[PDB]
C-alpha cells in the first residue's frame, strides 16, 4: 500500500487502490510559494473538470458509451488487466489519449441532448 | 442495532486556528495605506450563538502578533521612497536660541551639485542633540550618528489613525465575546460570530491608552496574573478622561535641497515667546477616575492601601507618556497624574517635550526624522485606559504600589482585540444512523 | 452530573418553606429541573418542572396555587459544564404535605421525553408539626 | 427563520441537520495589504477543496447527507442514537471521536472503491 | 454556434447551447492573480450547484414552486419572447431569494430520503 505502492501492480490489482492516489492530490518567496499552491489546485481541478465534462464526476470508475477501437490496441482484456501495469498501458496508448478524451466528450454531448427530451 | 456511519456536510463546528488576516476599511495619503483595503460591507453581519460557551485568552491571542507585524510593516513601507538624510550627519556648531529645550545649530550641508556646499542655520530640540565627546560644549552631533541613518518622513503622508477592520479568510470565522464584565480570559457565556472585527484605530502610545473603546458599565482590570507583579495590568475605563495637548511655539518651516530628488525640512524660526509644550487633564475628573480604579484594585489585593507612583526611570521612551499629535511626537511627564494615595476609607498640567528623531518600535539600526510642522499645534484626545505595573519584592500587608507604562508595545493592541478569537470552520462530520446505502444492481 | 438539596427542617402548619437544589457537572441551562414529592399516604407525585433556559414552568394542577419555582443564573466551569441552582417555594404547608422532596435533572435536550427526571438528588425530609 | 451562520452550533445534532446548507454556503465567500489578500483568497480555496476532495472520493459529492456501507464500531462510541442525536452538539461529538476521524475516513474510502468495482462487474455480466 | 453565441436568441432556443457555454516579473504577478480569479469563479458556481444537488447537470429541476410575484409571465412569454439577459433583469431582486428556497428544499429532501432508508 501507500502512495503509488500499486504502480508496479497489474492494472486489475491496482484498481483496488484508486482512492489511495485520489487523495493527497491536494496537500519574493511569498510569490513562489503561492504559485506552487495554485498549481496544485489547478491540476486537481483540471482533472475534475474533465470528469464533469465526461459525466463521470463523483466516480472513481466510470463506464462510457464510447466503443474501443481495435487500432488503439488489439490486446485482450485478460492480457491488459492481468499482464500489464498502468504505467505500461499509458505508453501503449499515449498517442491516442487525446483522441479518446474527445470522443468521450462528444458522447456526453449526445447524451445531454437525449436527457432534455 | 446495526448502525452505519453517515457523512454530514455543512456541520456547524469549529476548532481554534491561526490564519492570515486581511484588512477592510470604510470607503494626501496615510502611512497605514488603508486605500489598499477591501471596502467594508455597508451592512455588517453578526450572529448571536445561543447555547454556546467558549474559552478566550487575550494574552495568547495571535491576532495581536499579526497586528503588531502589520503596523511595523506598514510603517516601513511608508518610508521606502522618502529621503535618507545620510549627508545630514555632520558636526554641528550650536548656540542658545535668542531652558535648553532648543539650540540654534549651524552646519555645511550638501547641495544639488556635488562641488557646492551651503551653510544652514536651524533650530533643533535638545533631545535630538548629542555633544561631541571632546566636551568643548560648542560642538554637537545628531543622536543617530553612532547608531543609524535616519529616514525623513514624507511631508505629504499623514500619521493620523484610521480604523482598520480585521477580516478572516472565507472558511474561517471570528468569535466575539459580549459578556459585560469580561476580563479577556476564561469562559465567555455570550458568544457571537462576525466575519470582521470592529474597526480598530492603530493608536500608538506609551502609558495611557488613547482614543480606544470604553467599558460598558464598570472598570475592567486585566492581567495574565495579578499576583505576579511583572505582568502588565491593563485598565479599561467606563468614562473617557479628556486630555488636551498643545505646542504653543509658532514654527516657521524652511527647506533646502540635499541633492537631486531630495530635500530637508527644518525649523527656520519661532514667532513669539518660546514656551514648553504641555498637556491638561481635569483634576476633578481624574481624581474620580483614580478612585474608581483603586476600588477595583482593592478587590484583588485584600483591601491594601493603593499607592500610585511615577515611572521607575530609564529611557525617555518608557518613562514618559508619548503620542502623535499634529504629526509631532510628544513625550510627557505623568508624575502629576500618578502621585495619589487611596485608602479603604482646575486642571493638572503635564510638562512635555518634542523629539524629532524617534524609534517607535525600539529596533536597533532604525530611526525616523519627523519633519517640523509649521504654526501652532493643538489637539484633544480621550484617555480610555491605563497601563500599570506593580512593585514586587515586598511582604508588606499595608501597601501596594502601581506605576504607569510597560516595555511591550503589543499590549496596546490587546486592549481592543481581547474580545476576538479566530477559529477554523470544519464542514465535515460523521455520526451513526440506522441509514444504509443502497447499491445499484 | 450531581444534584444536592437543602437539609431537612421542621415547620409549623401554614409556614412557608424554600428548598434549594444546587447542581454541578453538566450544563444547567440545557435541561429541565423537575420537582417530585413522595409521601406515605400518596406515593410519588409531580410538582411540575421549570426550564432554566426560558424560565418557563409547567406546574401540576394540584400545586399551582401553592408552589413557586425559580432558578439562578448558571456559572460556567468548562465549555460544556456549569454550576447553578434551582429553588422551590411551598406556601401554606399542611400535615398532608409531610414527606420527602426530590430535585431531578431532565433527560434530553431534544426528542419526546426531554423533561424526564434522569438524575435524582438524595432528597430531604420535610416535617410539619404544631 | 434562519439562525444564521453557526447559529445551530449550540443546537443538538438532530436539530443542526436542518441548517447544513447555511454552513455549506459561504465557505468560499465568508503592497503589504495586497499580498495578504491574495494569500487569504488562495487559502479559502484550498480549505473548500480539501473537504470536497474527500466527498468526491467517498461518492458523497453533491449531497449534504450521505449514507455509507461502513458499520459503526462500538469502540468509537458506545452511545445510543438518542444519546447522540438528541443530547449532543456537533462540537461535543467531534471531540468524542476525534481520534477516530481519520480511521473512519479510510474505511469509507475503501468501501466506496469496492462498491464501484462491484458495480462495474454487475454491468459486465449483463 | 459558439461561446455566448446564443445570447441574442430566446431563452428556449439558448437551451441547446448550454453544453458549449458550460466549458471555459510584473506580468508574472498579474498572471498569478488571473489564475486565482479564474479558479474562484469556477468554484463559486460549482459550490451552489453542489448545495442545490444539481451538480453534474446542465439543467436541474427543483421542487420549489414558482411565485407569481417574481414574475406573472406565462411560460410562452418567458421562454419564447425573451433573452436570458432580459430575464436576468426581471428577477434581479428575487434571485437570492430563489437560491435560498432551493437550498432549503434540498436539505428537506435529503433528510426525508435518509428517513426512508432508515425504515428499510
Ligand atoms: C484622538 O481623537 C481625536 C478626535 O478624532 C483626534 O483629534 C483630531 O486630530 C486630527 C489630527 O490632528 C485633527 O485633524 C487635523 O485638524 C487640523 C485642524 O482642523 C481644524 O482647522 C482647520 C483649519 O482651519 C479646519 O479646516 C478644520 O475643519 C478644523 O476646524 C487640520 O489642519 C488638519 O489637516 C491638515 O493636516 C493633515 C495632517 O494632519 C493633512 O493631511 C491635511 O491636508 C492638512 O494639512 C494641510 O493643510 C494645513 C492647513 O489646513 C497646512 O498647514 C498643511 O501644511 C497642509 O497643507 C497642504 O494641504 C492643503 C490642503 O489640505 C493645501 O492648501 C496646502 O497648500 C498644502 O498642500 C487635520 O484635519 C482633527 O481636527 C482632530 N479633531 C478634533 C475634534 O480636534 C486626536 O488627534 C486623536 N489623538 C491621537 C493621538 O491620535
Ligand atoms: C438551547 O438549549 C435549550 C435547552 O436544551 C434548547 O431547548 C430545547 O429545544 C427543544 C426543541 O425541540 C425542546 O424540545 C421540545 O420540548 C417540548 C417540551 O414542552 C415544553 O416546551 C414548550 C415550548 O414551547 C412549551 O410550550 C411546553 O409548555 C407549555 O405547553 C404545555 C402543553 O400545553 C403546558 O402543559 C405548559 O404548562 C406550557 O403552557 C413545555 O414547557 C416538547 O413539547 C416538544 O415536542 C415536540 O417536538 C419533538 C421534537 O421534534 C417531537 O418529538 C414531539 O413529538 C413534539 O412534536 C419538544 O420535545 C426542548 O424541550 C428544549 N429544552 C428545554 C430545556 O427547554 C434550545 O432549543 C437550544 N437552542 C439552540 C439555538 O440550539
Ligand atoms: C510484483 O510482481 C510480482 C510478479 O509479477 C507479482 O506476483 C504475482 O502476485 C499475484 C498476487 O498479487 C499472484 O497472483 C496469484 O497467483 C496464484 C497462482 O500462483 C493464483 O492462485 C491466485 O489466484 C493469484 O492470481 C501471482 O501468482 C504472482 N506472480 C508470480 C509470478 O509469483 C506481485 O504481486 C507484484 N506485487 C504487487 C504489489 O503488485
Ligand atoms: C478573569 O475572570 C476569570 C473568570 O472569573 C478568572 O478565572 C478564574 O479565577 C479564579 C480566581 O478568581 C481561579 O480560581 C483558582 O482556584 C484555585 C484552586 O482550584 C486557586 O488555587 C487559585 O488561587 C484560584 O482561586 C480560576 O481557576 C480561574 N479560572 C480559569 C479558567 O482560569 C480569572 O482569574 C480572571 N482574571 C484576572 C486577571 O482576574
Ligand atoms: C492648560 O492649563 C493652563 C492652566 O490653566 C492653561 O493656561 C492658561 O491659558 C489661558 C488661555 O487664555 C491664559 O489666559 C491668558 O494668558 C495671557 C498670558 O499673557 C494673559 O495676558 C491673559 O490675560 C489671559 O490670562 C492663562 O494665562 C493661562 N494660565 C497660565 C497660568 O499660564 C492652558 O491654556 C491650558 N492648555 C490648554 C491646551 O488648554
Ligand atoms: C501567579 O503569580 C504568583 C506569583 O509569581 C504565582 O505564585 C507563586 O508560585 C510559586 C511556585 O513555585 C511559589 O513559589 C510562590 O511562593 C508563589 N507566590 C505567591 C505570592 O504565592 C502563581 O502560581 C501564579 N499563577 C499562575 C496561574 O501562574
Ligand atoms: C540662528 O543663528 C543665526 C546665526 O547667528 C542667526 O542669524 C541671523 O539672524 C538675523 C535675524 O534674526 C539676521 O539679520 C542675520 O543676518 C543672521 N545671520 C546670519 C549669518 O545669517 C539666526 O537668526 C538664529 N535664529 C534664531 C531663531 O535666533
Ligand atoms: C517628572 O517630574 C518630576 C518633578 O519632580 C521629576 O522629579 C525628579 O526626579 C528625580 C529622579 O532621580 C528625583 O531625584 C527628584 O527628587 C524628582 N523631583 C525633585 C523635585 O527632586 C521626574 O524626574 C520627572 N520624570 C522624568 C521621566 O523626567
Ligand atoms: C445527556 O447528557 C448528560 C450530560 O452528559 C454529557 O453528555 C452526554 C451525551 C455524554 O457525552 C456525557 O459523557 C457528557 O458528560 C447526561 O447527564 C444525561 O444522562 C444524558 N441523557 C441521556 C438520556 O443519556
Ligand atoms: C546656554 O544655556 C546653558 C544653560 O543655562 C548655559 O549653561 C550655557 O552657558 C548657555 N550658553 C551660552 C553661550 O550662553
Ligand atoms: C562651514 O564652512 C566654513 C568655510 O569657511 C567654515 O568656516 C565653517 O566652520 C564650516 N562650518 C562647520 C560647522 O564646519
Ligand atoms: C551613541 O552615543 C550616545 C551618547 O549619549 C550613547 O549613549 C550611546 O550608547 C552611543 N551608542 C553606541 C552604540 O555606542
Ligand atoms: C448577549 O449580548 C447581546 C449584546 O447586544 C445582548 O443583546 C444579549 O441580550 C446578550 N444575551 C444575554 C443572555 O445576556
Ligand atoms: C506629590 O505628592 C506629594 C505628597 O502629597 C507632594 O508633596 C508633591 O508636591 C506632589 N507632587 C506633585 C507634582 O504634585
Ligand atoms: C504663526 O505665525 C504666522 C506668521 O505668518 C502666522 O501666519 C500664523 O497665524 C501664526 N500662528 C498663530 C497660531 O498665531
Ligand atoms: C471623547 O469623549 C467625548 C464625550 O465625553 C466625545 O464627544 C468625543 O468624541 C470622544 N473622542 C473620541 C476621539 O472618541
Ligand atoms: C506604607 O506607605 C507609607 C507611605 O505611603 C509609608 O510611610 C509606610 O511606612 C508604608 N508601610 C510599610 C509597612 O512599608
Ligand atoms: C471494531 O474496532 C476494533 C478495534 O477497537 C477492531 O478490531 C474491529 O475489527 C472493529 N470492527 C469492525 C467491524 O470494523
Ligand atoms: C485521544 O487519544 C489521546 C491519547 O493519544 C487521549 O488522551 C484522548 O483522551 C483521546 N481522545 C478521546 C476522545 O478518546
Ligand atoms: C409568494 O410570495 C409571497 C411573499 O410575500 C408570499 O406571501 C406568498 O405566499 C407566495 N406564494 C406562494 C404560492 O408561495
Ligand atoms: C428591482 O430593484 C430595482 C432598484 O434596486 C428597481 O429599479 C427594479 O425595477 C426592481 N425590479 C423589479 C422587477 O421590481
Amino acid at each position: 500500500l501507500g502512495f503509488l505502492g500499486a504502480a508496479g501492480s497489474t492494472m486489475g490489482a491496482a484498481s483496488i487502490t484508486l482512492t489511495v492516489q485520489a487523495r493527497q492530490l491536494l496537500s519574493h518567496w511569498g510569490i513562489k510559494q503561492l504559485q506552487a499552491r495554485v498549481l496544485a489546485v489547478e491540476h486537481y481541478l483540471r482533472d475534475q473538470q474533465l470528469l464533469g465534462i465526461w459525466g463521470c464526476s463523483g466516480k472513481l470508475i466510470c463506464c462510457t458509451n464510447v466503443p474501443w477501437n481495435s487500432s488503439w490496441s488489439n490486446k485482450s482484456l485478460d492480457e491488459i488487466w492481468n499482464n500489464m501495469t498502468w504505467l505500461q498501458w499509458d505508453k501503449e496508448i499515449n498517442n491516442y489519449t487525446q483522441l479518446i478524451y474527445r470522443l468521450i466528450e462528444e458522447s456526453q454531448n449526445q447524451q445531454e441532448k437525449n436527457e432534455k427530451e | 442495532e446495526n448502525l452505519w456511519v453517515t457523512v454530514y456536510y455543512g456541520v456547524p463546528v469549529w476548532r481554534d486556528a491561526d490564519t492570515t488576516l486581511f484588512c477592510a476599511s470604510d470607503a494626501k495619503h496615510n502611512v497605514w495605506a488603508t486605500h489598499a483595503c477591501v471596502p467594508t460591507d455597508p451592512n455588517p453581519q453578526e450572529i448571536h450563538l445561543d447555547n454556546v460557551t467558549e474559552k478566550f485568552n487575550m494574552w495568547k491571542n495571535n491576532m495581536v502578533e499579526q497586528m503588531h507585524e502589520d503596523i511595523i510593516s506598514l510603517w516601513d513601507q511608508s518610508l521606502k521612497p522618502c529621503v535618507k538624510l545620510t549627508p545630514l550627519c555632520v558636526t554641528l556648531h550650536c548656540t542658545n536660541v535668542t531652558r535648553e529645550g532648543l539650540k540654534n545649530c549651524s552646519f555645511n550641508m550638501t547641495t544639488e551639485l556635488r562641488d557646492k556646499r551651503q551653510k544652514v542655520y536651524s533650530l533643533f530640540y535638545r533631545l535630538d542633540i548629542v555633544p561631541i565627546n571632546e566636551n568643548q560644549g560648542s560642538e554637537y552631533r545628531l543622536i543617530n550618528c553612532n547608531t543609524s541613518a535616519i529616514t525623513q518622513a514624507c511631508p505629504k503622508v499623514s500619521f493620523e489613525p484610521i480604523p482598520i477592520h480585521y477580516c478572516t479568510p472565507a472558511g474561517f470565522a471570528i468569535l466575539k465575546c459580549k459578556d459585560e464584565g469580561f476580563n479577556g480570559t476564561g469562559l465567555c457565556k455570550n458568544v457571537s460570530t462576525v466575519q470582521c472585527t470592529h474597526g480598530i484605530k492603530p493608536v500608538v502610545s506609551t502609558q495611557l491608552l488613547l482614543n480606544g473603546s470604553l467599558a460598558e458599565k464598570n472598570i475592567i482590570i486585566r492581567s495574565e496574573n495579578i499576583t505576579n507583579n511583572a505582568k502588565i495590568i491593563i485598565v479599561q475605563l467606563v468614562q473617557p478622561v479628556t486630555i488636551k495637548c498643545i505646542r504653543p511655539n509658532n514654527n516657521t518651516v524652511k527647506s533646502i535641497r540635499i541633492g537631486p530628488g531630495q530635500a530637508f525640512y527644518y525649523t527656520g524660526d519661532i514667532i513669539g515667546d518660546i514656551r514648553q509644550a504641555h498637556c491638561n487633564v481635569t483634576r476633578s475628573r481624574w481624581n474620580k477616575t483614580l478612585q474608581e480604579v483603586a476600588e477595583k484594585l482593592r478587590t484583588y489585593f485584600g483591601n491594601k492601601t493603593i499607592i500610585f507612583a511615577q515611572s521607575s526611570g530609564g529611557d525617555l521612551e518608557i518613562t514618559t507618556h508619548s503620542f502623535n499629535c499634529g504629526g509631532e511626537f510628544f513625550y510627557c511627564n505623568t508624575s502629576g497624574l500618578f502621585n495619589s494615595t487611596w485608602y479603604v476609607n482646575d486642571t493638572i498640567t503635564l510638562p512635555c517635550r518634542i523629539k524629532q528623531i524617534i524609534n517607535m518600535w525600539q529596533r536597533a539600526g532604525q530611526a525616523m526624522y519627523a519633519p517640523p510642522i509649521p504654526g501652532v499645534i493643538k489637539c484633544e484626545s480621550n484617555i480610555t485606559g491605563l497601563l500599570l505595573t506593580r512593585d514586587g519584592g515586598k511582604d508588606n500587608n499595608v501597601n501596594e504600589t502601581f506605576r504607569p507604562g510597560g516595555s511591550d508595545m503589543r499590549d496596546n493592541w490587546r486592549s481592543e482585540l481581547y474580545k476576538y478569537k479566530v477559529v477554523e470552520i470544519e464542514p465535515l462530520g460523521v455520526a451513526p444512523t440506522r441509514c444504509k446505502r443502497r447499491v445499484v444492481e | 452530573g450531581q444534584l444536592v438539596q437543602s437539609g431537612a427542617e421542621l415547620k409549623k402548619p401554614g409556614a412557608s418553606v424554600k428548598i434549594s437544589c444546587k447542581t454541578s457537572g453538566y450544563r444547567f441551562n440545557f435541561y429541565h429541573i423537575n420537582w417530585i414529592r413522595q409521601t406515605a399516604g400518596r406515593g410519588p407525585e409531580w410538582m411540575g418542572w421549570i426550564s432554566p433556559y426560558s424560565g418557563d414552568k409547567n406546574l401540576a394542577p394540584a400545586f399551582q396555587d401553592r408552589v413557586i419555582m425559580t432558578t439562578d443564573t448558571e456559572v460556567p466551569v468548562t465549555s460544556f459544564t456549569s454550576t447553578g441552582a434551582a429553588y422551590m417555594e411551598i406556601r401554606n404547608l399542611k400535615f398532608d404535605d409531610t414527606g420527602t422532596y426530590f430535585c431531578a435533572k431532565g433527560l434530553l435536550r431534544d426528542g419526546s421525553s426531554t423533561w424526564l427526571p434522569y438524575l435524582w438528588g438524595q432528597g430531604t425530609l420535610l416535617t410539619v408539626s404544631s
